[PDB]
């Protein structure tokens, strides 16, 4: 180990992937090996999630005087006059034309803030993905944040998870969403069809089509295109639903759920995120990264490394 | 309630349309009464504070501003109002720039650059000032710290040439907040201290407090002027303010008054009125009349059993100055010392380097500090707070522990090893070193070579006595060279010429080495 | 086959030559006739149609970079050139605000790609750099690579003799006004590139070598590599206007340069002049003043002590004989004239001493009489000490003039 | 609608002093529009100064109470020192000043503290007058009043603060009030026992 | 408990000494980050110190640009710089050197320039903070360095500096490449004119600086050979390792020196580390000189302690390996088998340093051969033209003709073509590999080459 000047002794390295653990930020630290069975979920909320493709938890997750700081680092992440430093150490984010949009976004960002590092370590979500998962190990795989514009704020149609994750060859995955702000119908909460996990025996849709300038209400209405006669009768059966969501409130989907998420008409911005985590027994199919600048793997090797911290292990 | 919910609802979701003045009577209606829950709803006021951000400020006054965001930080949300800008060419007057001050005084953020902007601009139109806008300015610029003694001058002068048009609090106020500026010229001092001695007819109570003030802070320099002041007092010492009487007594500390005739009449009234202070004027109370040299039984009594009140939650950097006071006083007051160290051991934690190092120093000689616990755990901190000690604190703390017989080898190790990159400039920030070191008698060589080193340039300065001293602490201490011995012998043969019994048994092995 | 992007910085290329051409030509136009001038109305109308064939030109190009991918497939030259032009185009204010960042925003993107690629050259970050600091652009990246690339000074051994000149011609001229925050990395620049100054100090041209003093002088940089330059310029001391033999003299003082016979050979020039201006007197008396304190009276040569100091005196004298011809800008330079005369006790005619105290009555009449712009009470305390030194007869009315002043205390202290 | 465009209430502002109709205007109507300027907070004073300049003696000479009040509070909301008005407002209160309702007075003893207006016989007149109707004021006028700035200074006198005290203890019940006048009441030229008297029911 | 910000400031600079100087406990540090990532300054009201040192405290636990505090504090030292006296201008200097924002460069800019106008008017304690902190940035103020040195010179006629002073001046106006004779001379007259107080542990660091600087003069230089000699036995394995480093810096032939610290170190052979072993190994290289039994026992030390090597150590032993002619097999494949995992923490100059050396060794390990062939494309911007022309050379000895790999390799390549192909050491180099790829590869390269230049 060279020898580090006085000065420079308690600094971190550039990527926050180096330091195996959670930083004493946000909540204290990591609970020890016995005190992770009080965060259980019961099971009356497993079976609605595999019922629904899709549950709330009872209780937010986080608290007002943390919330407001993770809505401070996605608002400084988002500068277009002073670029946030570390930059460089995120997947892709929208703002790499230097001029944005009325959408912002950002992924694999744990790499670049501290508290939002700290996120991926909750254990009041990370052992519920462990639950819907078969009760085993779980795994990180990519984080993103949503902010919306003010009330010119667009809408995201319908879409699969798994339809970005070919790259997996089990479908074991699971993803969380954080509501950092009030959530609303007219603001930008979600609505997933209530059944669109259970169709074609699991089999993938047809992607959707749509144009960049129509109103919500098309970009809405474009789900009958997709789906056949049969489809089309459990959608009767089983309509959209929209769930509104308050600030800390944490909700679970499945990768063959179809979601979509309404545009923005309030007078300011709001934000959400996206953690998606993987079980064990997973491998890659082909060979190469699977994310830029990420590790490479074989064509039938298991997927582990740096970039994909594990977090929660039972026993 | 239904129709309320929805209400709620629609301020939550922030799709209501909201202006500063709605959310100033939502704060207010908020602040007073509160009956139904507004500080206990947190996404509430999370949606209020955005409307308020994003809203327009500049249609409220500075007051409304800072009440908005004193009662958004009591439920737990930072807030700061917006910054103001300076006005345009038309929009500027006498009157806006006196606001921009005002709005950078008020709301507590201060800037230099638009104060530097805004007094290039008020040079050009100064002549369009009311004769009481300019009493306005200046003490506005004196509570922003603006060394800038020229435009306070102009200002000054103007408002002298208009003296009949002021009341008396403006002239008070005019005083006191000219006496904050140092680089004024002393004429206008004069001038301004001459023009306050003519007005004494019209004075009220609290406007005697900014000529005193003033008065204190220029010092004996200005003495004939509170000569004049503090006899126009003389016909109503019988009921006065306890602070004027406090002020009168400081303000006598400060000048070295060579007459006790009032000082002795004023103290008396005092002594019964002290009862009514404060924490902050009792302590300097204290302090006045202890300088000055009054203090007997009679007012010992009354002023313990007034410090008593306060004795169990003394502000920290108001416990070593009372310590001191009663140190150099021949009364009896025991339970006054108790009980201000049973307060200083609470406050371990939280007392800064100086504080800890002062109050050991003044426990030097105390017999019940002895068994006291504070000869340990104050120690144990002193080990901590090492690291941040200058020297002066670094010899008082070490003066201190040693007088009180503090057994820890390896403090003075460390202090030796601290006060080696500091350097000595005298006698006196050596010599708790010694002491320290001289409790066990043994140290690493090298480090008493430098200590040698140290003290052989300052043999020339000390006289017979305290070359003794010298010598007892370097012979215990297995001293060995030589250099250091004949430095020591010369000066002392510089006063003894010969060689006698008459000195002691060091002063004779030294004269033979 | 390996696919190559690297493309020379100074070859093939896009439209964007052709519109790069045309704006050439529009800017060549404007200087035309600004050459007209040197009517008004005349030109004015030409004046627009050159600003409204720039704008459009501008729109037309940037809709075409936007629209289509031809940032990736264009040269470096090509690149060089329109972000040139799209600073001095915004310096000689012809753009638009929000067309000048976003054209700046694709170029900044496209160089920090070409970065990212590596075909930079050591040229051209010395190009990019000293063409973005100067128009006072902010990107974070961009500033921080550029910054760390600017410390390997072995890449930077074969600069062009032309591309130096230029360089800190550019740098040089937009300096008395710059941002504070882009002071430090004007410095680097400078510092990346010294030794090829330093080792081409013997092809310079006689007015460069000033210019480049004065250029490393300003960004407060005196380092050693460049003293020789220096040194030449004690040689060729005979070719300069005695204006830049003033200048020269406070360079070489910078320098730690200036000695005993340097001194000795300039004085020559500045009294060559027909009519002295205020620069050179105050460069003279301050060389004068310096070299005095050079000889020591108390060193292994106190042989030649007062033989020198006698010397140094007539030539003060020589120069002082001549102070009635100049006027005095202000009274800092009258005190230093007259500071460096009492300490190095010089006689001077009464007639210089007649001018200077009527100029210096008369410039101090304004700011009293004005009650306001100045002038510090210490400053009025020596000139009314000279003058009681040197009697009352030189402006007797002044005396009273500065007593009347002082006793109004229109002349606060310095520290006020 | 709190419609901040005051570059085009500038342009009626100079039109109603450039025809010389600010002098035959109603009272009311004055009172009205200073005290709207007042509330959107105008910046160009200026005009706004030469527009209360050009009114004359005649007419300060009998307004009624009710448009003088606004008409203060105006000039004082917008932060106004004129001096020779200060005078003629001063001089004219001398023969209405008994008219006054118990809330103008509170309005005027504030609008007055803020403005640094030092005729302290005309002040020490209003607080004597609004101490006789002490049994007549409610909450409100007790915020404006001991809530004004400096208001120590009009505490002079022990008759004519005595006989509002007690109503300020019965009748007020912010507790933040009650300390500002607990703390208010040590600045005064009151006697010792009747602040520590006051003082025990008051602060709480 | 909850308490007002000069106490958190006060202990917020406790735990920053307590860090710094008095061991590395990671629950200090972890502690001081949770307290101070929740801690605003906007509502309450203090002097520049507090504010001054919860910016530095809070730029030392490693926190950028971008969190509520610093902000907070970097916009306060931006509108009250008249506040900011010559006491909080060393601590404020030193809390902006890691940030490299706007208002960053700006502030140090501010204090910069006021810095060279009260140089006159400072005393010893002012002038050592300040110097040492100026030197922990990089600032380029040739004009603030001189008005400083002449301030230091004057105040050195006096006598009141004690060792630290010496060391902390040496150290810090060493790093900043100012090349003044006369002010290391006053400097090291005052050191020699203090008896028995220079303890090796202060006069060390002393000798590091001197050598560092690179003046030239034998004859102090022989005036320190000769002092270091008496405390010989004193040191411990670091000092000695710094010793031979400054030593192979000042660059004479200390024969009489070398030997004596020779046999001193064979003593401590136990206690040295990879770091020691690496530093020596490296200063023997640099001065020239063979050390066959030293170097035995340096070896198989270093084999029993392969695990501890970082990317510096390993960059260092294997070059000096190299060069030196010492082989070890097992030594070397587990220096190579370690690299491997470590392939990530290179900078530009271990990487191609590690390749040629290797290359060159005819050690030609497979892993080692993939992990550090695809690391080249991250940093190709950043290499010299004769590192890129080392590292090609590596590469085409490594076997591995991927496009993925070489294409950024030779566009840096015709980058730097100059220098390239004006380097006599190394014109036999190039042709093995233009050998190995052929003219079917790079077409403007080969033109180049086979053109006369």
């Amino acid at each position: 180990k060279s020898y580090v000047l006085k000065f420079l002794r308690g600094q971190l390295p550039e990527d926050l992937k180096d330091v195996n653990g959670a930083l004493g930020c946000l909540y204290g630290t990591l609970p020890d090996v016995d005190e992770f069975g009080q965060f259980v979920i019961s099971p009356d909320v497993v079976n609605s999630f595999h019922q629904f493709g899709y549950v709330k938890m009872p209780i937010p997750v986080l608290d007002h005087q943390q919330i407001d700081k993770l809505a401070d680092e996605v608002n400084e992440l988002a500068n277009n006059v002073e670029h946030h430093p570390k930059t460089e150490r995120l997947y892709a984010t929208s703002l790499a034309d230097l001029t944005g949009g009325p959408l912002f976004f950002c992924q694999g960002q744990w790499r670049a803030a501290w508290g939002m590092h700290d996120l991926i370590y909750l254990p009041t979500i990370t052992v519920a993905a462990s639950q819907i998962l078969n009760n085993s190990l779980v795994r990180l795989w990519y984080d993103e944040v949503f902010m919306k514009a003010a009330r010119t704020g667009p809408c995201v149609p319908w879409q699969q998870n798994y339809a970005r994750w070919q790259h997996t060859k089990p479908v074991n995955h699971v993803t969380v969403m954080i509501a950092l702000d009030t959530m609303n119908k007219d603001r930008g909460a979600p609505c997933l069809v209530p059944g669109s996990h259970r169709w074609r025996e699991g089999g993938l849709l047809p992607p959707v089509s749509y144009d960049p300038t129509k109103d919500e209400a098309h970009q809405l209405n474009t789900i009958w295109e997709i789906i056949n006669e049969e489809e089309g009768e459990m959608l009767m059966d089983t309509p959209p639903v929209t769930v509104d969501l308050r600030r800390g409130e944490a909700l679970l989907i499945h990768p063959l759920t179809l979601f979509a998420t309404h545009g923005n008409r309030s007078l300011d911005a709001v934000r959400c995120c996206f953690i998606h985590y993987m079980g064990e027994k997973t491998y890659a199919v082909q060979n190469g990264p699977l994310l830029p600048h990420t590790t490479k793997f074989q064509a039938d090797a298991m997927i582990q490394g740096p970039f994909y911290p594990v977090v929660f292990d039972p026993a | 309630p239904s129709a309320l919910h929805l209400i709620f609802e629609r301020c939550k979701l922030n799709l209501v349309e909201f202006t500063a003045q709605d959310v100033y009577q939502i704060c207010t209606t908020a602040y007073n009464m509160d009956t139904l829950g507004m500080l206990q709803d947190p996404d509430f006021m999370r949606g209020l504070h955005d409307a308020f951000r994003r809203s327009d400020q500049t249609v409220i006054s500075p007051f409304q501003a800072n009440l908005i965001a004193d009662t958004f930080r009591k439920v737990g949300i930072n807030s700061m109002p917006k910054e103001v800008s300076v006005p345009e060419e038309d929009a500027i007057s006498p009157e806006s720039l006196i606001l921009v001050l005002r709005n950078m005084n008020i709301t507590k953020q201060r800037d230099e650059r638009k104060i530097n902007e805004v007094l290039k601009l008020m040079f050009p139109i100064l002549d369009e000032f009311s004769p009481t806008q300019l009493s306005l300015t200046v003490t506005e610029l004196a509570r922003l710290k603006s060394t800038n003694a020229d435009f306070v001058g102009k200002l000054a002068k103007r408002i002298m040439e208009y003296n009949d048009d002021l009341s008396a609090l403006d002239i008070s106020s005019a005083a006191v907040s000219l006496a904050y500026c140092p680089g004024i010229s002393h004429n206008i001092l004069y001038r301004m201290m001459q023009i306050v001695e003519e007005r004494m007819g019209e004075f009220q109570p609290e406007d005697y407090i900014n000529v005193l003030h003033a008065l204190n802070t220029l010092g004996p320099k200005f003495v004939n002027t509170f000569r004049k002041i503090v006899e126009c007092g003389l016909q109503h010492v019988e009921n006065m303010d306890a602070v004027t009487l406090t002020n009168y007594m400081v303000c006598f500390s400060t000048m070295d008054y060579k007459q006790r005739e009032h000082i002795d009449i004023y103290a008396d009234a005092l002594v019964e009125v002290a009862t009514d202070l404060s924490e902050k004027d009792l302590v300097m109370a204290f302090i006045a009349l202890q300088r000055l040299r009054l203090l007997s039984d009679t007012m010992f009594g009354t002023m313990a059993s007034c410090v008593i009140r306060y004795a169990a939650k003394m502000d920290p950097r108001n416990i070593a100055p009372i310590m001191d006071i009663c140190s150099t006083v021949p009364h009896a007051s025991d339970h006054l010392m108790k009980v201000l160290m049973d307060r200083a051991v609470e406050c371990t934690r939280i007392l800064t380097a100086n504080q800890l190092g002062d109050i050991l120093d003044i426990l030097g000689l105390y017999p019940p500090a002895r068994e006291h616990p504070l000869v340990q755990l104050f120690g144990k901190q002193a080990r901590l707070r090492l690291d941040l000690m200058g020297p002066d604190a670094l010899a008082n703390a070490t003066r201190g522990l040693a007088n009180l017989g503090y057994a820890d080898p390896e403090y003075y190790a460390q202090a030796a090893e601290t006060g080696f990159r500091y350097g000595f400039k005298d006698w006196t920030l050596l010599e708790p070193m010694l002491m320290g070191l001289s409790i066990t008698g043994q140290c690493p060589p090298t480090m008493v070579r430098v200590l040698g080193s140290h003290i052989a340039p300052m043999a020339r300065s000390m006289s017979l006595m305290e070359i003794e001293r010298a010598n007892r602490y370097l012979r215990r201490l297995g001293c060995e060279d030589d250099f250091v011995y004949k430095a020591m012998a010369s000066r002392v043969l510089q006063f003894v010429k010969e060689v006698t019994p008459e000195m002691p048994e060091d002063l004779q092995v030294l004269l033979q080495r | 086959p390996l696919p190559v992007s690297y493309s020379p910085g100074s070859v093939t290329s896009t439209a964007i030559t052709a519109h790069c051409d045309v704006l050439s030509e529009c800017v060549a136009k404007a200087d035309e006739l600004a050459v007209q001038l040197k009517t008004q109305e005349g030109m004015e109308e030409f004046v627009e149609e050159l600003k409204t064939s720039a704008t459009n030109e501008m729109t037309a190009l940037v809709k075409q970079m936007q629209t289509t991918p031809l940032l990736q497939r264009a040269g470096m030259h090509e690149l060089r050139r329109t972000l040139y032009y799209t600073t001095s185009l915004k310096e000689r204010d012809w753009l638009e605000e929000k067309q000048y960042t976003a054209a700046m925003r694709m170029l900044t993107v496209e160089v920090l790609r070409r970065d990212g690629d590596g075909v930079l050259s050591a040229d051209d970050v010395l190009y990019v750099t000293t063409h973005v600091v100067t128009a006072n652009f902010y990107n974070r990246h961009l500033w921080n690579r550029m910054e760390k690339s600017l410390l390997k000074f072995s890449n930077y051994e074969n600069i062009d003799m032309s591309s130096v000149k230029a360089f800190s011609t550019r740098l040089f001229k937009t300096r008395r006004g710059c941002a504070k925050e882009t002071l430090d990395i004007r410095r680097k620049v400078l510092l990346a590139m010294s030794r090829r100054v330093g080792v081409l100090a013997n092809d310079f041209d006689l007015p460069s070598l000033l210019g480049v003093l004065q250029c490393y002088t300003v960004h407060d940089l005196t380092p050693f590599h460049l003293e020789p330059l220096a040194i030449r310029a004690t040689n060729h001391v005979g070719d300069f206007t005695p204006h830049e033999c003033a200048t020269l003299a406070h360079v070489l003082r910078k320098w730690r340069t200036m000695r005993l016979e340097v001194c000795e050979r300039l004085v020559e020039r500045i009294c060559t002049s027909d009519q002295l201006t205020h620069h050179m007197a105050n460069a003279a008396m301050i060389a004068i003043r310096t070299c005095f304190n050079q000889v020591s009276d108390g060193g292994r040569n106190a042989m030649n002590a007062e033989p020198t100091r006698q010397k140094l005196r007539a030539m003060g004298e020589q120069i002082g004989c001549r102070l009635d011809e100049v006027e005095y800008p202000a009274l800092p330079v009258i005190l230093s004239i007259l500071d460096v005369v009492v300490t190095l006790k010089i006689y001077v005619p009464k007639k210089c001493l007649q001018v200077i105290f009527s100029q210096a009555n008369d410039m101090v009449a304004i700011v009293m009489e004005q009650k306001d712009d100045p002038i510090t009470a210490e400053e009025g305390r020596q000139l009314q000490a000279l003058l009681s030194h040197y009697g009352n007869d030189l402006a007797p009315e002044l005396s009273q003039r500065m007593k009347e002043a002082f006793r109004e205390g229109v002349l606060p202290d310095e520290a006020s | 609608k709190v419609f901040k465009q005051d570059r085009i209430l500038k342009q009626c502002l100079d039109y109603l002093v450039e025809s010389n109709a600010a002098v035959k205007l109603s009272a009311t109507s004055i009172g009205a529009m200073l005290n709207s300027l007042a509330a959107i907070r105008f910046t160009y004073h200026r005009s706004v100064k030469q527009f209360m300049i050009a009114i004359s003696t005649e007419q300060w000479s009998e307004m009624d109470a009710s448009p003088l009040v606004k008409i203060v509070s105006a000039m004082a909301k917008l932060s106004l020192r004129l001096p020779q008005v200060l005078v003629h407002v001063g001089d004219r209160l001398l023969d209405v000043y008994t008219f006054l309702s118990p809330l103008d007075t509170a309005l005027v003893i504030n609008s007055l503290q803020s403005i640094g207006y030092g005729n302290d016989e005309v002040l020490m007149m209003l607080m004597r007058h609004a101490a006789s109707s002490a049994r007549r004021w409610d909450e409100v006028s007790l915020t404006l009043l001991f809530g004004a700035s400096g208001v120590h200074r009009l505490l002079r006198n022990v008759e004519v603060a005595a006989p509002l005290l007690e109503q300020a203890a019965g009748k007020t019940s912010s507790p933040h009030l009650r300390q500002r006048i607990a703390a208010s009441l040590r600045r005064s030229a009151l006697p010792r026992a009747l602040v520590q008297s006051s003082t025990s029911l008051l602060t709480g | 408990s909850h308490l007002s910000a000069r106490n958190i400031a006060t202990e917020a600079l406790q735990m920053k000494k307590l860090h710094q100087e008095r061991g590395g406990n990671p629950m200090l540090a972890q502690q001081a980050r949770r307290v101070l990532f929740a801690t605003s300054i906007a509502g309450q009201n203090l002097d520049a110190r507090s504010v001054a040192l919860l910016l530095n405290t809070a730029v030392y636990f490693g926190m950028e640009s971008d969190a509520k505090l610093v902000r907070e504090c970097i916009d306060y030292c931006l509108k009250n710089d008249k506040l900011i006296t010559v006491d909080v201008l060393p601590i404020v200097v030193t809390a902006c050197a890691t940030l490299k924002s706007r208002d960053a460069r700006e502030v140090i800019e501010m204090q910069a320039q006021k810095a060279a106008r009260n140089a006159k008017f400072l005393d010893a304690k002012d002038v050592t903070n300040i110097i040492s902190a100026f030197s922990k940035t990089g600032i380029n103020h040739e004009k603030l360095f001189a008005f400083l040195s002449r301030r230091v010179q004057t105040l050195a006629r006096v006598g009141e500096f004690e060792a630290a002073h010496l060391v902390i001046l040496a150290n810090a106006f060493s790093r900043l490449r100012y090349r003044d004779k006369f002010l290391f001379g006053a400097i090291a007259r005052r050191a020699m004119s203090l008896r028995e107080r220079v303890t090796v542990n202060e006069l060390v660091p002393l000798i590091v600086a001197f050598s560092k600087i690179g003046l030239k003069d034998p004859k102090l230089s022989k005036r320190f050979a000769t002092k270091a000699m008496e405390y010989v036995d004193q040191m411990n394995a670091e000092q000695v390792a710094s010793m031979f480093m400054a030593f192979a810096y000042f660059g004479i032939r200390y024969d009489q020196l070398f030997g004596v610290l020779t046999n001193r170190a064979v003593e401590l052979i136990d206690e040295f580390n990879a770091q020691y072993i690496s530093t020596t190994l490296n200063a023997f290289q640099r001065i020239g000189i063979n050390n066959p039994e030293l170097f035995d026992n340096l070896a198989e030390r270093a084999l029993a302690v392969v695990q501890d090597h970082d990317a510096r150590d390993i960059s260092k032993t294997v070059t000096a390996l190299a060069h030196f002619g010492l082989k070890d097999e097992e030594l070397f494949k587990r220096l190579a088998s370690h690299a491997a995992s470590i392939a990530d923490q290179f900078d530009a100059m271990g990487l191609v340093n590690t390749a040629h050396a290797f290359a060159r060794t005819n050690f030609l390990q497979q892993d080692m051969a993939v992990a550090l062939s695809e690391r080249s494309v991250y940093v190709c911007r950043l290499l010299d033209a004769g590192e890129t022309r080392r590292l090609l050379w590596a590469l085409a000895k490594f076997q591995v003709r991927d496009p993925k790999i070489l294409t950024p390799v030779f566009n840096r390549c015709l980058a730097l073509h100059y220098d390239f192909f004006a380097d006599p050491t190394g014109s036999e180099e190039i042709e093995e590999i233009f050998d190995f790829y052929g003219p079917n590869f790079c077409p403007p390269l080969y033109q180049l080459y086979i053109s006369r230049g």
